[PDB]
């Protein structure tokens, strides 16, 4: 009997392979859609990052203050900051914290020269070399006082 | 979930102010500003 | 002597069913490999989407730090073939404007006020605080970017 049984088994197989081949077509389609999403997303972030970076450089020139990093604990929200301009010495870095919200100003000096330190020390009030605290209200005011003291 | 620094108020104006109402040409403006150095007197 | 094509064909059948069994295991592995590529790509999409979203958030909080430290905000950006523009607000008595950069090598910076859709009252207020020329398109040197900024800054805070 089994030449018949054999032709039948070929039928069954041909059909099994057909389902497989459609499933493959489907998966390849998904792979193509995701392959697209990836490439688009990759550009959209690189473009968003270049845009945000020029706007950052605008701010740094407009305001004479660079905000390169940010140091967030659960305690507060910190930023690394540099203010002033290059040539005496005219630039002052510090960290700002936000913590009933209050601002903590903390000086950063350890990467300086004693000469740079002397010029700063004379151009700036004594208390800009002490960790301070004060309300958000005074923040703008704070900014202006360092800006004046530098040029 | 908690912001120590309050959120910006200047951003609101982005919807309110029509910055896109005018777009102009940098080099043209930068020409118009010197007006004209080429005259009967040149 | 001569050969029934029947007795000959029964072997070609088992050959065919073999070849198929082969194709079938080929395919069944190929599905595993595709299904992996799909798990991986779904991973990259998750990651990319989140990392974009973080980058965005970080940018905006620096925008906030500048807004409260320096009372200024650079909203957007805009590029012609002619120049690159930034749309800006300054103050708390608030001034909207744009700054443009010629797209050449020589530089000095366009300033264009954004005064439309302003109250006839508000306009007088700003005119009282601000010089006359700062309601007209003009330009200033690159070096004068900071000096421009605090000119407007002092005019609104005093």
């Amino acid at each position: 009997l089994l030449v018949a049984n054999l032709v039948n088994e070929n039928f069954v197989l041909s059909e099994k392979l057909d389902t497989k081949a459609t499933e493959i077509k489907q998966l390849q389609k998904q792979i193509d859609s995701l392959n697209a999403q990836v490439k688009e997303l990759k550009t959209q972030t690189s473009q968003q990052a270049e845009n945000s970076e020029v706007i950052k450089d605008l701010y740094e020139y407009l305001c004479n203050v660079r905000v390169h990093k940010s140091y967030e604990d659960d305690s507060g929200l910190w930023f690394d900051i540099s203010q002033g301009t290059h040539s005496d010495y005219s630039i002052m870095d510090y960290k700002l914290g936000f913590v009933v919200t209050e601002v903590i100003y903390a000086p950063v000096l350890k990467q300086r020269s004693t000469e740079e330190l002397y010029s700063l020390q004379s151009k700036l009030p004594e208390y800009l070399f002490e960790t301070l605290s004060f309300p958000l209200s005074s923040l703008n005011q704070f900014y202006n006082k360092i800006a004046k003291s530098l040029n | 979930k908690k912001r120590f620094l309050p959120q910006s108020v200047l951003i609101k104006r982005e919807d309110e102010i029509a910055f896109d109402d005018f777009h102009l040409d940098a080099r043209k403006v930068l020409n118009d500003l010197s007006a004209t150095s080429e005259n009967p007197f040149s």
